[PDB]
């Protein structure tokens, strides 16, 4: 293999012998320990011709005997670079569903591995690609609405990007993101949200509305006062929400004619928070 | 690499410079860590570490230290350790709330080991006359702790934090207590207020602090 590797019409020769070896039985003794039947090459075959030759025959034959967790660095090596270097990922991802990533029977390759570690890791990696279509069109082309670890994941890069999250504008492109992965929540962990969602979405609405107003609540007993106000400092205030608007107050002149809004805003804040009010909305 | 120094400057505070349980505090300036037991002076130590990665005293979210990195799972876990570090070190929050539920609360004593460096926490079941000598006593601890246990920064936050908590609830403590501390005139009580009074003005010294006098 090593030495039919580097050779011309690449393609053409691996068309050739995948027609060849399609003729093969189910299995085939061959001559030592390092034995691959039948569907083993055959799978190997069609990972090359398909989906990728990044790695040699060798490193296949590795990789089937390699750790669970040693596939699974490979598989995500691979899969991350072959998302940067082809034309349209979609075509590397039917290819996926083609050889490694088909249900239809078991992968030969990463046989330490299953479906699910795969599409969680190209997923992380979409994330890393900031692809957002192919996320849903995955979930449910393999039915993981309310999934747990895809869910988990969602969540994961939300605070991700949250915690990236200097203003509060519509416009902003790590924003934009966390508004599609929560449409992915809306339209797919439904059952998987419970009230959280809403919270989430609050808080971009929230977050929006004092994108329209000057804030400088960063208790820096240094003194600083060259601060911006970023989202995640409201789990910071958790406790101190009335000092939120209260600067607000201290630093827009007229919000105080408008009680309903600031109103509101408190609310949102507490709610977004899971703040308990325990009939304690007369209090604040 | 960096969660790598930054976990290490994380378990070097929680578990070198300073041990907080949920009923004691020991702070130690000095520190021999590592398999070489090399040493570190806590004052610098926290001075550079806050210079470096809190610029003005805040969490520098867009700051090189975070704003390159990269790999996005480590990122926020490097994010939350600094915010951890800043909360518990840069801000000493749980030891802040520690104290004021603690202090001037009947039932709840504080010793402080001032050669072993230790707010220890405690219940107690003193009554009267003799439960405001006992609170007294663990305030006055809690000023020994802040003079003699802290280091200049770590005094000046938290008298900054508290201080004004400090004035009022000693204050309102003494008033509602006016009774029995006058009624002797030369008293361990009388004596040890004004210790602690003494002792609290030269924490507003000391601590430099102006927020609150």
């Amino acid at each position: 293999s090593e030495n039919l590797f580097n050779l011309s019409s690449l393609t053409h020769k691996l068309d050739e012998l995948w027609s060849i070896l399609s003729g093969f039985p189910d299995e085939i003794t061959i001559e030592e320990q390092k034995t691959i039947t039948a569907l083993e090459m055959k799978q190997f075959m069609e990972f090359f011709i398909k989906c990728s030759t990044k790695f040699s025959f060798k490193e296949i034959f590795a990789i089937t005997q390699e750790e669970e967790s040693a596939q699974l660095a490979h598989f995500s090596s691979l899969c991350h670079e072959e998302f940067n270097k082809a034309n349209e990922i979609s075509s590397f991802l039917q290819a996926m569903y083609e050889t490694v990533l088909d249900i239809s029977k078991d992968d030969k390759i990463f046989t330490r591995i299953s479906m699910d570690e795969k599409l969680y890791s190209i997923l992380e990696i979409l994330l890393q690609m900031n692809e957002f279509a192919y996320i849903e069109a995955i979930i449910e082309r393999f039915d993981y609405s309310n999934n747990t670890q895809i869910y988990e994941l969602l969540v994961k890069f939300f605070w991700h990007f949250f915690n990236n999250a200097s203003n509060g504008l519509r416009k902003e492109p790590e924003m934009k993101k966390a508004s599609q992965t929560l449409q992915i929540i809306q339209k797919h962990m439904s059952q998987r949200a419970g009230t959280n969602l809403t919270k989430l979405e609050v808080l971009l609405e929230i977050s929006d509305k004092l994108s329209h107003y000057s804030i400088n609540l960063n208790k820096s007993h240094n003194g600083a006062r060259d601060t911006a106000f970023k989202p995640s400092n409201i789990l910071e205030y958790r406790d101190c929400p009335l000092d939120i608007i209260s600067n607000l107050l201290e630093l827009n002149p007229r919000l105080y004619k408008d009680l309903p809004t600031t109103k509101s805003l408190l609310f949102g804040i507490y709610d977004s928070l899971s703040i308990n009010r325990e009939g304690q909305t007369g209090k604040v | 690499l960096h969660l790598e120094l930054v976990s290490t400057l994380y378990k070097i505070l929680t578990n070198g410079f300073w041990k907080i349980t949920e009923n004691s505090i020991q702070f130690t300036p000095t520190v021999e860590w590592g398999k070489d037991k090399v040493h570190i002076e806590y004052d610098t130590f926290m001075d550079f570490v806050a210079q470096q990665y809190f610029p003005k005293g805040s969490l520098d979210n867009q700051a090189w230290f975070i704003l390159d990195m990269t790999s996005a799972d480590s990122q926020e876990q490097v994010r939350a350790k600094l915010n951890t570090i800043m909360k518990e070190y840069m801000n000493l929050s749980r030891i802040v709330s520690m104290i004021k539920n603690s202090i001037f609360i009947s039932g709840k004593e504080i010793s402080y080991e001032n050669e072993k460096n230790i707010l220890v926490f405690s219940k107690s079941s003193s009554h009267g006359q003799h439960c405001v000598s006992t609170v007294l006593t663990s305030f006055e601890a809690v000023c020994d702790f802040m003079l003699d246990g802290l280091a200049f920064r770590d005094r000046k936050t938290l008298s900054y934090e508290l201080g004004p908590l400090f004035n009022t609830e000693f204050t309102k403590f003494v008033k509602n207590n006016a009774s029995i501390i006058l009624e002797s005139l030369d008293s361990p009580l009388k004596n040890l207020v004004s210790v602690i009074n003494n002792k609290l003005t030269r924490l507003v010294a000391k601590s430099e602090v102006t927020n609150w006098t």
